DNA sequence: TCGGATGTATATATCTGACACGTGCCTGGAGACTAGGGAGTAATCCCCTTGGCGGTTAAAACGCGGGGGACAGCGCGTACGTGCGTTTAAGCGGTGCTAGAGCTGTCTACGACCAATTGAGCGGCCTCGGCACCGGGATTCTCGA
DNA sequence: TCGAGAATCCCGGTGCCGAGGCCGCTCAATTGGTCGTAGACAGCTCTAGCACCGCTTAAACGCACGTACGCGCTGTCCCCCGCGTTTTAACCGCCAAGGGGATTACTCCCTAGTCTCCAGGCACGTGTCAGATATATACATCCGA
């Protein structure tokens, strides 16, 4: 029993493209896609956290892990994306 | 009565059936006796893909017959 | 009477031919035949999933279609048109492979 | 008991936070994982793959086809200069190339 | 069973064909057998490492994610095959 | 053993005392006095010709009794054109708002005397919203001419810091009332005494300037929810403020009426946005924003150009956008 | 009084000329253009300003105000440049 | 009077500074440019001194190796002085231009 | 508190090879950073093999096909020798 | 009870194997950690050590001195070809450069 | 409905049975017999003239009543050179090893009766030290005009497959007898089959080889710790043995006496190898390594030439070492 | 009697003192009243670096004496 | 090829502060034991790799020609090197100051763990529309006049 | 320049298979508690980062001159591009066989965790030698002649 990102990639995809399909081909690139940048992400939280003798990678340690690795204009609405997204976590 | 229940690997046993057994009452004496989970049994007649809902009976299924065991597996 | 083009002028109507399409440059059987004899240096049953030897093959037509992108550079830097075997050296040598 | 509300649904996301918990407590990256850091991550994840299948759609439209093929990402990423930053050792099978000439090796 | 001189099935026209893609307009004749040594030279270090992952998983074929690994730690990372 | 000045309007003039207060390790008031009897020597173009002989760019300004001349031949022979006010002349109408020479010149002066330690502005929490810098008066005079404030609009400095923005707002725009709130205690007790040496200056010179208020307190409290929303034109100063304190700022932006401009460090939306049904909810969707034009030292903290932005309230984007829908 | 912070403004000007020349001839290098130390100075700005952010952002995280030398050591290592010698 | 031929000397500075360690910038001036870099950062800093020493190891390593690269550009075009379009096409090939 | 370094290490090494030569320690700071940095570049390449073939325990096994990834080829060579060597003895003792 | 005898002394080595094993299980590489591991890992990292110790004493001799200097390093490092294939993306503080002028910009 | 042969010393001659059992897909054991004539036909410097008229590079070899035909003239016209073995005349004194040229003939013949299904060597677990591969006749015949063995020499092939090695060596060398250990069970069943046809295709010709002996087992048993110790020269294909299995060896070969000769295919020690306090211990202190010349076509399993290494053992260099330990 | 310890920091105390207490048992008073570890702990007697082995009385300390105290630490 | 001149290696005095040795202590590594679960191993199943075969035709190879680009030589002018004299500011050393890194001690709130529940996502399934391919339509582009 | 001709875009048509939607059914995520320890926070200590002084002199700066190198131009010439045939073998579709990847079950042996114990390594003190420096002499390099 596999499991693949194909369920939400499908569903970003129908909210910025309406009427676009992807092919199968297609598909299978963006799961590599969302894997890379995963453990690229959290491999660098993860020396974050042990180069201040920390035992938990918290949000604030993901926040400081996407300013190192995602360049310039990305890195800005990343980080405001991924904060909008813990204060409606953590009110709701 | 009986059907000849014979597999794609060469395996024909003697499956002694009833017209009021449904599908699903198939796919369960198979695994009672050889040991094959039911989601990857199929039954070739006349190559029709049969349906757990219904019988035997409501197929023109004769005793005796040749039922050929497609075995699918759970994923690609 | 038998017109025909240029010097030139078919070769730059090639880039724009394969710059345009995404297919595999390279046939397919001589490639597999080189990729079962660099795995004879070891021993010696290796089976290859055939999904393994086009992942090896989309991997060497991206390496040498970067390395000519290079190496073109450095016939243009030299002012030459024709990119000569020392313009893949030098540009593998900046490049931290050739060192 | 109250009715069973997804973190991805509280969150306002369309990637899962649930998933992406289980994949750094299984994935060794450290003892021990905050609260709001799969809500971070998954939110990035969700950004970053909104940006490309963005660019990729309107590659696939000037194209006039209506499906994303991988040529598509690969005018997408390249195209965009901050995409190309970090996906600039990659390779993308099926993709090709820019068409890219050398103004030297025009005629006149 | 041995098989022997398959650099040569990569013809001048397909080093031609490559170059072209790459945007080189004018090729000299001792390109030809630069890029054999240089392909060589590449498939050489990642079957080198593709073996030695299938190795270790104790196998007999080389699966698709062995050459992912294999180009993943070479810088040389590949998407559309299983990463 | 000191020496003091008149008010050209009349009120309580000016008290300089003994010897001129540090106000750098070089210039130590000194060549602060002298440049102040220039503003009152224009406007008034009576002084560049009748103290033509006497006054120079001469030496010796580190003894006192050559400071008590230029100020002797302002505390005496000011009289000899002041004199001339019996019947046919008042001296000004207060209604002048002062030039961008002077101006520059007033807050340089209230700057001098209110911040007695400017190296305590330096102790902050790092990387926090309570890091201090301040924007120039350059770019502040390029902000209002950009925003073009008529006679109906509100200002609010929001972290206005010791207070100099809202001084300037207020001495060179026609409106009601202007606000500046600031958090941390340090530049907050500094604007007490920017407010009121503000005003005892803009006196001295009989300039007119608006209404304003300096007040402490955070904006991302109850009370400010509202009176942001009541306010024409904000000037935040976000630079360092943070994703966390920017995401707050742009749920209060969210209730501003229309023609509502912002000016910013950092933008709250991005330079090229783009509406579809993944960021409807967000605040770039009714705004417009635009960078303005940078210029060399325009904030305190760097010598390299930071260039500002500004925001602008319309609706109809999401009313051309909802009309390609069908 | 003046001022909360001394702005230093130039200083790239600074790495002069025979201090360009000198590490020209480290690699090795016989003759030298004279637009190469305006071309030398735009590089060396743009690397050092990568370092430096990526050196803060490993002071920010710590919450720590003052850069050490390790946090030049992880900022380089992490743009593929190991140095040794200060050091991990 | 005596006076060297030019390129003699020139050689003789490359037997000079590869013989040599030392750091080839001067320290000062160095460590004013990194803290006026800093400045981009609104807040304080404060560059603990084993730090303003890595970052000079390390630019005059880049610079060094970059020079080395932009020599054999230069030497491609059957040139002996090194020139603007040589650490242009040098750091293209690296992939540091983009 | 105190700390941790191979410095004692290094230097019996040193007198092994060359009994009569020393170290500065500025050489021997470099020496640390060398060792630290084969450690992780061995630990993480054997902790990414064992996570691919769904273990959860790294062996010698796991660290000896880390060395034929990671070192060229004449020192991945010798370095599995020694540390077979190393593994034999161990065990027998 | 037995005479205590360092893991490090009854495999022959010289690096320790003690503190090799606690730095495994410190640093977050796997769940489990073989007893063999650290043992393997210890003899490659004396080894490695060893080659370049050899190779840099012979350097300090060359030079007429008697203490290895950063200098020393260096010089072993990058005049062996497989020592180079390792550390060819480090720096060595102090360390400078090899002795290589080009044949072209030599007089004559 | 066969066809056989007649053994020019004297002996059960040959067996050649119907149609010509399968070699490959397209040579069929054709080709072989006509060749087999050829070594016949010299030595015998004669049949080259006096089936001159007769033999050729004839078509129709497809056939039965033509493959009656040159054997019907062996069967019978070699009688009439044969016939003179009256009074002054012997053919041949039995103390001949055979030249090169048929000595690769009939190994390669030996080879073909004997092994009857090559695809089942390839039946190991993989990257294991049962991998099988194979030493050409080229490269076994540069090894022993490298080693020159004396009269008083013994040789082992550690993992012998399935014994070409040490019948190539005990048919060019006087030594006393020579030995081949193999492990897996079916290179040493068709080892069997090689040891008795090489011994009867050897008498056939009447030709010498010295005595040898294929045996199963392991050399990395306690049995063999003694017996390798005992032996001059030893060939060994470690090529894909691995370290462990390597460096089990490497303290069996430390008790082996002067000039002790060693081949493998890696090497056992470094070609660099330089002695101090930390590799006291080594095997390579003892012995002093060269590489062979390296020839195309070398091994078995790649096409690529792959270089054999020599191992001399004379404990001088720890001699020459520890007489510079109070030099300075 | 007593001696003066003064530290680096401008803290002066008054240590009751005996002509038979070792530097051990000096280095074990002051922490009884301020807290410092005596592996932190000299005593400047004319410049003198002292030894834990003998008392004051082998040095010719007299009383009320002023000894200043080194701060070391356990590292560098 | 030869000669005056500057540079660079060789040799001797001399001196300091940094490396190497010794000592005391303490904390982390070793020894011994239990408990349980990860991985070894054996058995089974079926996908998928390998091999072969034949026909067709796309592509490779060598048919073979000539234009254009590489390369060498030459001449001119300018820009870079060398060197000398002046000027700036680095570098050293020293003192002084405080702030902030680093440490310790409480204590609490957050996360791991566990069990019960249940709905999202996966697998299998039919189906239709995009997309490929097609012939024949029109439009442009290169090249010799 | 403007026809001639080969290349390419453009416009309907056919068809076919892969995408996209439906459905059933787990099993993985969620809800609800408990527990204990990681980390937050306050308070303290004291190193080291910062600022400033004066002085000496090394290095930077500016200038001038000549020459060597860059660069533009010309000319030869050979080598690379191009297009039609007789040549090779890739590609395709098909069948066939069996190794080997993948799964499941049993179970044993290896590792985590515990406590106790103790000696190795770390800090500190110390002493002396190696290397830096200065000086003088000696030989290799450079450049005019
Ligand atoms: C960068 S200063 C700007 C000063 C002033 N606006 C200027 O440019 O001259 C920003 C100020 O905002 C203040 N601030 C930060 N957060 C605040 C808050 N939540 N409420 C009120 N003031 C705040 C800080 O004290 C800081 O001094
Ligand atoms: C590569 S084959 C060499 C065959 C033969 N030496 C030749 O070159 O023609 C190596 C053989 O050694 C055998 N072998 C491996 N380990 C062995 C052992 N421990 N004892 C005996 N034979 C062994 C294997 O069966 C394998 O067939």
């Amino acid at each position: 029993r596999k499991e693949s990102y194909s369920v939400y990639v499908y569903k970003v995809l129908k909210q910025v493209h309406p009427d676009t399909g992807i092919s199968s081909k297609a598909m299978g690139i963006m799961n590599s896609f969302v894997n890379d940048i995963f453990e690229r992400i959290a491999g660098e939280a993860s020396r974050l956290a042990h180069y201040n003798k920390r035992s938990t990678i918290t949000s604030r340690e993901i926040q400081t892990a996407v300013r190192l690795l995602l360049p310039g204009e990305l890195a800005k609405h990343a980080v405001s994306e991924g904060t909008k997204a813990v204060t409606k976590y953590t009110s709701a | 009565m009986q059907i000849f229940v014979k597999t794609l690997t060469g395996k024909t046993i003697t499956l002694e059936v009833e017209p009021s057994d449904t599908i699903e009452n198939v796919k369960a004496k198979i695994q009672d006796k050889e040991g094959i989970p039911p989601d990857q049994q199929r039954l070739i007649f006349a190559g029709k893909q049969l349906e757990d809902g219904r019988t035997l009976s409501d197929y023109n299924i004769q005793k005796e017959s040749t039922l050929h065991l497609v075995l699918r597996l759970r994923g690609g | 009477k038998p017109h025909r083009y240029r010097p030139g002028t078919v070769a730059l109507r090639e880039i724009r031919r394969y710059q345009k399409s995404t297919e595999l440059l390279i046939r397919k059987l001589p490639f597999q035949r080189l990729v079962r004899e660099i795995a004879q240096d070891f021993l010696t049953d290796l089976r290859f999933q055939s999904s393994a030897v086009m992942a090896l093959q989309e991997a060497s037509e991206a390496y040498l279609v970067a390395l000519f992108e290079d190496t073109n550079l450095c016939a243009i830097h030299a002012k030459r048109v024709t990119i000569m075997p020392k313009d893949i050296q030098l540009a593998r040598r900046i490049r931290g492979e050739r060192a | 008991r109250a009715k069973a509300k997804t973190r991805s649904s509280r969150a306002g996301l369309q990637f899962p936070v649930g998933r992406v918990h289980r994949l750094l407590r299984k994935g060794n990256y450290s003892e021990r994982v905050g609260a709001g850091a799969p809500v971070y991550l998954a939110a990035v994840l969700e950004y970053l793959t909104a940006e490309i299948l963005e660019l990729a759609g309107n590659a696939a439209r000037d194209n006039k086809k209506t499906r994303i093929i991988p040529r598509h990402l690969q005018l997408a990423i390249r195209n965009d200069e901050e995409l190309n930053k970090l996906l600039g050792r990659v390779t993308i099978a099926q993709g090709g190339v820019l068409p890219n000439i050398q103004a030297v090796l025009l005629p006149k | 069973k041995v098989l022997r001189d398959n650099i040569q099935g990569i013809t001048k026209p397909a080093i031609r064909r490559l170059a072209r893609r790459g945007g080189v307009k004018r090729i000299s004749g001792l390109i030809y057998e630069e890029t054999r040594g240089v392909l060589k030279v590449f498939l050489e270090n990642v079957i080198r490492d593709a073996v030695t992952y299938t190795e270790h998983a104790k196998r007999k074929t080389v699966t698709a994610m062995d050459v992912v690994y294999a180009l993943k730690r070479q810088g040389r990372t590949l998407y559309g095959f299983g990463g | 053993l000191e020496l003091r000045l008149k008010s050209p309007v009349g009120a309580e003039p000016a008290v300089y005392p003994w010897p001129l207060p540090v106000y750098d390790k070089h210039h130590d008031a000194a060549h602060e006095i002298i440049e102040t009897i220039r503003w009152v020597c224009e406007e008034i173009p009576d002084l560049k010709l009748a103290m033509e002989n006497y006054v120079l760019i001469d030496y010796d300004t580190k003894s006192f009794e050559s400071m008590q001349r230029l100020c002797d031949k302002y505390n005496r022979a000011i009289d000899s054109i002041h004199q001339l006010w019996k019947g046919t002349t008042q001296p000004m109408k207060l209604n002048t708002r002062p030039s961008t020479g002077l101006l520059r010149h007033i807050l340089q002066q209230v700057y001098n005397h209110s911040v007695t330690d400017p190296e305590k502005l330096n102790n902050y929490e790092p990387f926090s919203p309570e890091v201090y810098g301040e924007t120039s008066f350059d770019l502040v005079a390029q902000m209002i001419d950009e925003i073009k404030m008529t006679d109906d609009d509100l200002f609010v400095d929001l972290g206005s810091g010791v207070g100099q923005v809202v001084l300037q707002v207020a001495a060179a725009t026609n409106c009601k009332h202007h606000y500046g709130v600031e958090k941390a205690d340090i530049p907050a007790k500094y604007a007490e005494t920017m407010d009121r040496e503000f005003r005892k200056w803009m006196k001295w010179y009989g300039k007119k300037h608006a209404e304003y208020t300096l007040e402490r307190g955070d904006f991302l409290s109850e009370e400010w929810r509202e009176r942001i929303a009541n306010t024409s034109v904000i000037f935040v100063n976000n630079f360092a403020f943070g994703p966390e304190v920017d995401h707050q700022l742009k749920e209060r932006f969210a209730n501003m009426k229309e023609g509502g401009r912002i000016v910013s460090s950092k933008p709250f939306a991005p330079l090229n946005f783009r509406i579809n049904s993944r960021n409807l909810s967000d605040i770039g969707t009714i705004m417009r924003v635009v960078e303005l034009s940078p210029l060399k030292g325009s904030v305190s903290w760097t010598g390299k150009p930071v260039s500002y932005y500004l925001h602008t309230i319309d609706r109809t984007i999401l009313e051309n956008y909802f009309s390609s829908l069908k």
